[PDB]
DNA sequence: ATCGGCGCCCGAACAGGGACTGTG
DNA sequence: ACAGTCCCTGTTCGGGCGCCG
């Protein structure tokens, strides 16, 4: 099959650029035989040419085995070459998935073999690609070969297989325009609504196709009868489900380990429902030392038991049905942790998912609940081109007071109230005006700037003051310092009067959780209360008993 | 026709924004946009060797069912090369009426060393394919360029419309002709319909709107009434009984207005308070802090002085969601020293969508900007970043697109309505 | 050791902007 | 008026998972 009649794409250097000029480093023979034997081989087949001293450029070559294979992949250290070649703009935008799929008679997974080795290169370009072979013998100057086809390693090499790929298959999506062809590199995912015997002759169609365009699909490649692997999946014909996860069992744990066992349960978390890794991603927190050993935590320990708990059972989803109605629903496992369903039959999944960023140093359940509604949207977007119906666990009439008292802009789309506790819920609430019969406390911080000692301290209607002296701390510290005073120091119903807008911005958003210690004691103390009034004025204007703390503070 | 030729400003690259998902109502109306346009040669396809990209969406077409397709030129806008009078009674008319005359800028061809800098990737459902790349061949809609390069065919397309009716004003602003007249109502369509067909001699316009009559909230941006935008005054509570917190409100509001008003004085007001009293202690008014609050009534009442539009400035326009559907925004160049504060209430999505208000919001103070100064200011948004990227195009009816921030601003901004 | 391109997550360095404070 | 410190958000890059040559 000789190589592809398609255009070549036309590739330049950066500007004011030259070629690659990196000096071939020793091998072992095993591989030099491999890659002598290689070269010639793949220079009858026309992959490559030799080349003269004409050429001035060099990168050095090397040859690994194949993955999964027992042919040998060549692979060249082209990080040179790469640094010097233009930038292209990506046409794969993501990774195809299975819940996306709509139901059809007949599925082939196809796999173009010699996928890049097919492709021809720019004739204007492959000067740049020249290397070097060093002979066994040091006296033998070695053997240099350019490349005349896409080479592995280099930049350019998947965007213009990509979009050498759509042109060559458009000609044959426009001859069967009801022939759904799913395009990830050189996988090819068919389906046609066609009897199966029809089925078979239009993929013999796309075969003879593809070859003319110089792209073999090698029976070893060739999948006719579910179940198909396909993208890391196993696609049953009315259910799909994911390669076996293989979790590794140690006694001791590693820095690396740990980013392994997160990135395999992020990743079984699409179709896992209840996949945890918040206490196993703390243990990732500033160790940067890779083969560093780390104990596993009382918490972390029970996170990994909780997904092995829920792995050993089988999970799969389904496919897409366009006429149903698409639903997604939310739960609240752990603090800021959150799991999700999307289906269009009840119990039925399509697929699963977390979301589990905390967003900001302080923020409530309702804003993170609205955080992940936000990136199920997006997500439900890409796969399915749709927005979803919700199943929320928070009340109609909590939401509504929250965004209609909300400062900022807050939506959340189509949804509908389930009752599955852990409901989400406001902790507290600031009354709107100041309560009669409660203590007015005036209260107030300050600190040195280059001391980092500090004050906080308050005074009240009823005469009562207090000053408490702190070290290391700012002057945003103090201010919320002197406001979790007049919440120790209070009945349940108290008045507070700050000058600090950052302690009041924070307190005012209400929220349930923060990354700071002091918050967290004055959420704390917010919820204990039964009616808590806050009001701001304005520092440095004589204004009631904000001038009395300010100087039992500033001093 | 030859093209006219185009750089980027000195020491710049073209844009390079990625391309945002899209639903399959939208991807599959820009697929049939694009290959339409591939065939007439306005655009072509291209590949990766292209390093440039600019996003792409579609919208539906006020007050019809047509889908229009909106590229988000913003960045290819700012490192477009600069081009070489703005009716000041436009804002003036009773009626303003706004065409998109984008269509025109499709007959002139692009300059070849330039369009390779307007490339945009059309996205698939489910990454089924990659995406597939398109540049422009002529005159792009949105683009800063356009309207330049065309300058010279539409003076002489308007001009004896204009000198048949030298008693409207024209504007045009990017792929909009803002049409101002004082006719009354029904006279001012018939003469919208009068330019549209003497357009229509030489370049077509969007389709005839299906409503002739105007419908509520349909003609939001397309039948506008300058002279009918009211200000928002700064007001203070008027109570027969005053309480200590009651006071504080009064003083810290007063104390921040004085910031915008140089007269504003919280002197005797503050005096009120120099105890260390309950919030809720009612507070008698002596007669200087009487008076002294009765004056700042009147210098809140009575128009800033001195506060002029500078051509050179960026305009910066900032909201504030005030609750029950009712949104308050200043636009100015410098710090409290606003060139107009309004007011818009009652928007699409009553007491259900916050965002389809504030979309509506921007678009309605972006109107004015380019009304009033033909500028379009840095909109500082009250919502967050990934709330207003997710649902923003969902409500977007303009050809253009604004800049825009995101802050968390404090609600103690109740200081613009009352 | 020793590769390309894409997407996702989580963690952290860096930068940008706004407010407060101290100072000429 | 200017210069810092604090705090906060956002972008970017690194690890990992997964896909494919
Ligand atoms: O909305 C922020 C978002 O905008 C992006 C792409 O949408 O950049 C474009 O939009 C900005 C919004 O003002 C413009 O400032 C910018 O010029 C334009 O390219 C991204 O930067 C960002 O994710």
């Amino acid at each position: 099959v000789p190589i592809s009649p398609i255009e070549t794409v036309p590739v330049k250097l950066k500007p004011g650029m030259d070629g690659p000029k990196v000096k071939q480093w020793p091998l072992t023979e095993e591989k030099i035989k491999a890659l002598v034997e290689i070269c010639t081989e793949m220079e009858k087949e026309g992959k490559i040419s030799k080349i003269g001293p004409e050429n001035p450029y060099n990168t050095p070559v090397f040859a690994c085995k194949k993955k999964d294979s027992t042919k040998w992949r060549k692979l060249v250290d082209f990080r040179e070459l790469n640094k010097r070649t233009q930038d292209f703009w990506e046409v794969q935008l993501g990774i195809p998935h299975p819940a996306g799929l709509k139901k059809k008679k007949s599925v082939t997974v196809l796999d173009v073999g010699d996928a890049y080795f097919s492709v021809p290169l720019d004739e204007d370009f492959r000067k740049y690609t020249a290397f070097t072979i060093p002979s066994i013998n040091n006296e033998t100057p070695g053997i240099r070969y350019q490349y005349n086809v896409l080479p592995q390693g280099w930049k350019g090499s998947p965007a213009i297989f990509q979009s050498s790929m759509t042109k060559i298959l458009e000609p044959f999506k426009k001859q069967n325009p009801d022939i759904v062809i799913y395009q990830y590199m050189d996988d090819l995912y068919v389906g046609s609504d066609l009897e199966i015997g029809q089925h078979r002759t239009k993929i013999e169609e796309l075969r003879q196709h593809l070859l003319r365009w110089g792209l073999t699909t090698p029976d070893k490649k060739h999948q006719k009868e579910p179940p198909f692997l396909w993208m890391g999946y196993e696609l049953h014909p009315d259910k799909w489900t994911v390669q076996p996860i293989v979790l590794p069992e140690k006694d001791s744990w590693t820095v690396n380990d740990i980013q392994k066992l997160v990135g395999k349960l992020n990743w079984a978390s699409q179709i896992y429902p209840g996949i945890k890794v918040r206490q196993l991603s703390k243990l990732l927190r500033g160790t940067k030392a890779l083969t560093e050993v780390i104990p596993l935590t009382e918490e972390a320990e029970l996170e990994l038991a909780e997904n092995r708990e829920i792995l050993k059972e089988p999970v799969h989803g389904v496919y897409y049905d366009p006429s149903k109605d698409l639903i997604a629903e939310i739960q609240k496992q752990g603090q800021g942790q959150w799991t999700y369903q999307i289906y269009q039959e009840p119990f039925k999944n399509l697929k699963t998912g977390k979301y589990a960023r905390m967003r900001g140093a302080h923020t409530n359940d309702v804003k993170q609940l609205t955080e992940a509604v936000q990136k199920i949207t997006t997500e439900s977007i890409v796969i399915w081109g749709k927005t979803p119906k919700f199943k929320l666990p928070i009340q109609k009439e909590t939401w509504e007071t929250w965004w209609t008292e909300y400062w900022q802009a807050t939506w959340i789309p189509e949804w509908e109230f389930v009752n599955t506790p852990p409901l989400v819920k406001l902790w507290y609430q600031l009354e709107k005006e100041p309560i009669v019969g409660a203590e007015t406390f005036y209260v107030d911080g300050a600190a040195n700037r280059e001391t980092k000692l500090g004050k906080a301290g308050y005074v009240t209607n009823k005469g009562r003051q207090k000053v408490v002296p702190l070290t290391n701390t700012t002057n945003q510290k103090t201010e919320l310092q002197a406001i979790y005073l007049a919440l120790q120091d209070s009945g349940l119903e108290v008045n507070i009067v700050t000058d600090s807008q950052y302690a009041l911005g924070i307190i005012q958003a209400q929220p349930d959780k923060s990354e700071s210690e002091l918050v967290n004691q004055i959420i704390e103390q917010l919820i204990k209360k039964e009616k808590v009034y806050l009001a701001w004025v304005p520092a440095h204007k004589g204004i009631g008993g904000n001038e009395q703390v300010d100087k039992l503070v500033s001093a | 026709i030859e093209t006219v030729p185009v750089k980027l400003k000195p020491g710049m690259d073209g844009p390079k924004v990625k391309q945002w998902p899209l639903t399959e109502e939208k991807i599959k109306a820009l697929v049939e946009i694009c290959t339409e346009m591939e065939k007439e040669g306005k655009i072509s396809k291209i590949g990766p060797e292209n390093p440039y990209n600019t996003p792409v969406f579609a919208i539906k077409k006020k007050d019809s069912t047509k889908w229009r397709k909106l590229v988000d030129f913003r960045e290819l806008n700012k490192r477009t090369q600069d081009f070489w009078p703005h009716p000041a009674g436009l804002k003036k008319k009773k009626s303003v009426t706004v065409l998109d005359v984008g269509d025109a800028y499709f007959s002139v061809p692009l300059d070849e060393d330039f369009r390779k800098y307007t490339a945009f990737t059309i996205p698939s459902i489910n990454n089924e394919t990659p995406g597939i790349r398109y540049q422009y061949n002529v005159l792009p809609q949105g683009w800063k360029g356009s309207p330049a390069i065309f300058q010279s065919s539409m003076t002489k397309i308007l001009e004896p419309f204009k000198k048949q009716n030298p008693d409207i004003v024209i504007y045009q602003y990017m792929d909009d002709l803002y049409v101002g007249s004082d006719l009354e109502i029904g006279q001012h369509r018939t003469k919208i319909e009068e330019l549209r067909q003497h357009l229509l001699r030489w370049g077509l316009t969007t389709p005839d709107k299906k409503h002739q009559k105007e419908p509520p909230f349909l003609w939001m941006g397309y039948e506008l009434h300058p002279d009918k935008w009211t200000v928002q005054p700064i007001v203070l509570p008027e109570k027969d009984s005053w309480t200590v917190n009651d006071i504080q409100k009064l003083v810290g509001k007063l104390n921040w207005a004085s910031q915008i008003y140089p007269g504003i004085k919280v002197r005797q007001l503050s005096k009120l308070l120099r105890g260390t009293k309950a919030l809720t202690e009612v507070i008698p008014l002596t007669e200087e802090a009487e008076l002294e609050l009765a004056e700042n009534r009147e210098i809140l009442k009575e128009p800033v002085h001195g506060v002029y539009y500078d051509p050179s400035k960026d305009l910066i326009a900032e909201i504030q969601k005030q609750g029950q559907g009712q949104w308050t925004y200043q636009i100015y160049q410098e710090p409290f020293k606003n060139l107009k504060t309004g007011k818009y209430a009652r928007m699409r999505g009553a007491h259900t969508n916050d965002v389809k208000q504030l979309t509506e919001a921007v678009q309605k103070i972006t109107t004015e900007s380019i009304v009033i100064w033909g500028k379009t200011p840095k909109f500082k948004l009250p919502i967050q970043k990934e709330t207003w990227e997710t649902w923003w195009t969902e409500y977007w009816q303009a050809t253009w697109i604004p800049e825009w921030e995101f802050v968390n601003t404090p609600p103690l901004v109740k200081l613009w309505y009352q």
